[PDB]
């Protein structure tokens, strides 16, 4: 690694200036420390006043670890930076990685500080790791290297990466090898006792062609994702409640599925009844109820991906540990729904909850379409800016809306 | 000559595609030529200014003041054309500590550094844009010009880059002196330490001598601060802490002007002085522009600037902080949407105080207020101390997991304990799950005509009671609400209601306790005096029974 690819910005595009947010002091000082071995390392260096741009910067904890790791916020500075054509214009997403019955993601990012950066871009990594009380100036680095997290350091290194994992594809060529940023993702068919030991093959591959957090290895099965159909109730005495939500869930999914009817059903609700009184079921309904459900068993037609748009991904609070969502691009047109529970380490915790959905939907997004979804969060924004950074464990961050008026379409995720 | 090692100079450039400034020298006259010379002549000998040929294209005007309190002129550069072009810095004094995150610190010297602010080294490739022209007598001669080697006191870097060029000169001292603070304030070096008297003017002759490395010959400052410290509004005692004094002025012509600076003085002591509201005052200047319009006071505002006056009338201190202690959060309700809250580590004496006005918005809830509330707090904490504090909320917490639980965001409030002080927060009205055995049920509906205004709304139920009442100006999302209303208004303690207002539902879901709209605020008023309440929603123009009789019967 002795040349540096020459980079840039967008036509007409300045530097990132992002402002950096508070931090504890507990992460300050892990901050120090990391930032220290690395200008020890020559990874990064100080800079001056004369760079006027900032890009924010906090310390994490990954699953299962002990010590802290640096996450920069580079998500103004990946919309600012140029598209990245190699010899190769691009590479159409692997299709096969989703099918694949088990998916190892591995952390690969330590192999990009051995390529050094343009020095004419350099400026534009600027981060800042703030003081306490504004007491003293916040030490302002700049990266030599490329960076964790930037877009352009898998788009520099993969000529570099296709040459490492050159003689591991010989060897399997039915292991379907991924990369996104800084994780690779590798999946098989074989079984995890013959997965998890030819995953650590590949380990010994970037200590010898090339790491501290390369021991881990986060396991993944594709094959068995849930998928979430529109289900009817099947009951033997209905109320006029039961049969109002059911005309309500019906006539909702009618915008998604052509051919939906409520008429017979709505036949059954006989002027001003009590809410609780059991209503018989007629012929004309049960065979209006029962072609509804025959229309739902199938899949939406006209539902394709396309690679210009963007996938937007909603997410509902059931309760009780239960979360709903949709990934889509078009308004009742899912490519992918999901249930999730039990989250792990929140019961009494709304928003760690919420955050763990979205490092799942935001996987399995990368997983199935290689590229991040714009969320609609249930929370409103003072909250979850405040806390998210608190539980994430990505090295990766993609982009957020907040919802500020409750869906009617939550009882019919349910 | 003893060697001294130099400043590193910070690489300047100018805006991409822009060049260095080219205005006219101003005329001037020949009192202030003179004295432009002699000026210009003491600062060409101390290295600060340098002159220059013909060949620099560049000038910036300069002029001469005079002062009335010493009978002398005083050199005046005006860089704005230069600074509009110069590029952008890292201007590295945003903000300014707060008092209140300050630890004791026992002894403090404060040293004159103006020594170094004259005399940072300026790029060379810059000074070309710096060059400025003295007019000469009668315009006869060509004027002297002149360009600057140092920092230009004016220059739109100057700031930023002495700044950050004191701080690397600092920063091996501060490093090998952990037991020392030094704080920088434009040429005075405030140094501050825990040490006893002695052994602190030990650590200050080697601060001397350390700074003595770049040839910066720095005295103890004459005249030195008495206490406490007059600065960025604060006055800062070896052992508490205040604002400087707070007076309200007693007037009877208030214009929006005097808000503006009323609102300000509240807004700035209300970070020691707890209880400090300024709704209703405020409250007066929603769209005014012209600063002198003058704008009667309600009654609210009157009685809210006399609740400040008492507060305002003895004054409070601040203590400093303790990092061995806990740090503590303490909210209470004030009334009208707005909060105020108590940061301490000891009771009855606070590190600060502060207060929450309420977003604005057109439906909301006390729940909903005190979160947003913790988490102003939660973010002032952390840029203060680095950390978040213990929460001391008036809610109980049976309310507060109810309320979580069943809200439809996701919501969370960090480490908090109940306290008993009123009034408290509470959950005012809480809908039913399921519908309601035994409960009348009240199918209702409005409709209203675009054009000319008028409407319907009303209900009908199981029971065969009915109501159907007819409304002027009204719209289709208002009758909608009506319905609503009066179902709950005919209702015993316990109702189910059907809708098919997606409006209405969504106003309800979000669970307002208070509202703008005072048909809204009806509801509630309602909706508080009943048992249980069960609220269903159906799709409108399905054939429904019941939904559909009422329909028929609002649209005319
Ligand atoms: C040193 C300093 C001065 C000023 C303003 C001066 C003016 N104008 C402002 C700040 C922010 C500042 O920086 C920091 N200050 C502190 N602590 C404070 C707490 C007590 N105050 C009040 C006081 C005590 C004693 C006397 S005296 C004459 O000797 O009786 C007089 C006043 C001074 C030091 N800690 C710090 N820690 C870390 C980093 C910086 C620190
Ligand atoms: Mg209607």
């Amino acid at each position: 690694p002795i040349e540096t690819v020459p980079v840039k910005l967008k036509p007409g595009m300045d530097g990132p200036k992002v402002k950096q947010w508070p931090l504890t002091e507990e992460k300050i000082k892990a901050l120090v420390e990391i930032c220290t071995e690395m200008e020890k390392e020559g990874k990064i260096s100080k800079i001056g006043p004369e760079n006027p741009y900032n890009t924010p910067v906090f310390a994490i904890k990954k699953k299962d670890s002990t010590k802290w790791r640096k996450l920069v916020d580079f998500r103004e500075l990946n919309k600012r930076t140029q598209d990245f054509w190699e010899v190769q214009l691009g590479i159409p997403h692997p299709a096969g990685l989703k099918k694949k019955k088990s998916v190892t993601v591995l952390d690969v990012g330590d192999a990009y500080f051995s390529v050094p950066l343009d020095e004419d871009f350099r400026k534009y990594t600027a981060f800042t790791i703030p003081s306490i009380n504004n007491e003293t100036p916040g030490i302002r680095y700049q990266y030599n290297v490329l960076p964790q997290g930037w877009k352009g350091s898998p788009a520099i290194f993969q000529s570099s990466m296709t040459k490492i994992l050159e003689p591991f594809k010989k060897q399997n060529p039915d292991i379907v090898i991924y990369q996104y940023m800084d994780d690779l993702y590798v999946g098989s068919d074989l079984e995890i006792g013959q997965h998890r030991t030819k995953i650590e093959e590949l380990r010994q591959h970037l200590l010898r062609w090339g790491p501290p957090f390369l021991w881990m290895g986060y396991e993944l099965h594709p094959d068995k994702w849930t998928v979430q159909p529109i289900v009817l109730p099947e009951k033997d005495s209905w109320t006029v409640n039961d049969i109002q939500k059911l005309v309500g869930k019906l006539n909702w999914a009618s915008q998604i599925y052509p051919g939906i009817k409520v008429r017979q059903l709505s036949k059954l609700l006989r002027g001003t009844k009590a809410l609780t009184e059991v209503i018989p079921l007629t012929e004309e309904a049960e065979l209006e109820l029962a072609e509804n459900r025959e229309i739902l068993k199938e899949p939406v037609h006209g539902v394709y991906y396309d690679p210009s748009k963007d996938l937007i991904a909603e997410i509902q609070k059931q309760g009780q540990g239960q979360w709903t969502y949709q990934i889509y691009q078009e308004p009742f047109k899912n490519l992918k729904t999901g249930k999730y529970a039990r989250m792990r380490g929140a019961h009494t915790n709304d928003v760690k909850q919420l955050t763990e959905a979205v490092q799942k939907i935001t996987t399995e997004s990368i997983v199935i379409w290689g590229k991040t979804p714009k969320f609609k969060l249930p929370i409103q924004k003072e909250t979850w800016e405040t806390w998210w950074t608190e539980y994430w464990q990505a090295t990766w961050i993609p982009e957020w809306e907040f919802v500020n008026t409750p869906p009617l379409v939550k009882l019919w995720y349910q | 000559m003893v060697p001294i090692s130099p400043i590193e100079t910070v690489p300047v450039k100018l805006k991409p595609g822009m060049d260095g400034p080219k205005v006219k020298q101003w005329p001037l006259t020949e009192e202030k030529i003179k004295a432009l010379v002699e000026i210009c002549t003491e600062m060409e000998k101390e290295g600060k200014i340098s002159k220059i040929g013909p060949e620099n294209p560049y000038n910036t005007p300069v002029f001469a003041i005079k002062k009335k309190d010493s009978t002398k002129w005083r050199k005046l550069v005006d860089f704005r054309e230069l600074n509009k072009r110069t590029q952008d810095f890292w201007e590295v004094q945003l903000g300014i500590p707060h008092p209140a995150g300050l630890p004791k610190n026992k002894s403090v010297t404060i040293l004159d550094v103006g020594d170094a602010y004259f005399s940072v080294p300026l790029d060379e490739d810059f000074r070309k844009y710096t060059a400025f022209t003295i007019p000469s007598i009668n315009n006869e001669t060509p004027g002297i010009r002149y360009q600057y080697n140092v920092l230009p006191q004016g220059w739109k870097g100057s700031p930023a880059i002495f700044q950050s060029s004191m701080t690397k000169i600092l920063e091996p001292f501060a490093a090998q002196n952990p037991d020392i603070v030094i704080y920088q304030y434009m040429d005075d070096l405030y140094v501050g330490s825990d040490l006893e008297i002695g052994q602190h003017r030990t650590k200050i002759e080697e601060l001397r001598q350390h700074l003595l490395r770049w040839g910066l010959t720095t005295p103890d400052k004459k005249h030195q601060k008495e206490p406490p410290f007059l600065w960025m509004g604060y006055e800062l005692h070896p052992d508490k802490w205040t604002v400087q004094p707070i007076v309200l002025p007693e007037k009877d012509s208030w214009t929006v002007n005097d808000i503006q600076k009323l609102v300000g003085k509240l807004n700035w002591a209300s970070q020691i002085y707890p209880g400090i509201k300024v709704r209703q005052l405020s409250k007066l200047l929603r769209g005014t522009k012209a600063l002198t319009e003058v704008i009667p006071l309600t009654e609210e505002a009157e009685l809210e600037l006399a609740e400040n006056r008492e507060i305002l009338k003895e004054p409070v201190h601040g203590v400093y902080y303790d990092p061995s202690k806990d740090l503590i959060a303490e909210i209470q309700k004030q009334g009208q949407g707005q909060w105020t809250y108590q940061i301490y580590q000891e009771p009855f004496k606070n590190l600060k105080t502060g207060k929450y006005a309420r977003m604005r918005g057109a439906h909301t809830n006390d729940v909903k207020q005190l979160t947003e509330a913790v988490q102003k707090i939660t973010t002032e904490s952390i840029v203060i101390w680095g950390k978040t504090p213990k929460f001391k909320l008036p809610i109980q917490k049976e309310t507060w997991e109810t309320w979580w639980t069943e809200y439809w965001q996701a919501t969370w409030i960090p480490e908090w304990e109940f306290v008993n002080t009123p009034p408290l927060v509470k959950l005012w009205y809480q809908l039913e799950k399921e519908p309601i055995v035994g409960a009348e049920t009240f199918y209702v509906d409005g409709a209203a005509n675009r054009e000319t205004k008028l409407g319907k709304a009303g209900y009908v139920t199981n029971k065969g009671r009915q109501k159907v009442v007819p409304l002027t100006n009204t719209t289709n999302q208002k009758t909608e609400l009506q319905a609503i209303y009066l179902a709950l208004q005919d209702s015993g303690l316990e109702v189910n209601i059907v809708t098919d207002s997606q409006y209405a539902l969504g106003i309800i879901q979000a669970q307002p306790d208070k509202s703008e709209s005072e048909l809204v605020n009806q509801i509630i008023e309602q909706l508080i005096k009943k048992e249980k309440v069960y609220l269903a929603w159906v799709p409108a123009h399905k054939g429904i029974g019941g939904n559909e009789q009422v329909d028929k019967l609002v649209s005319a």
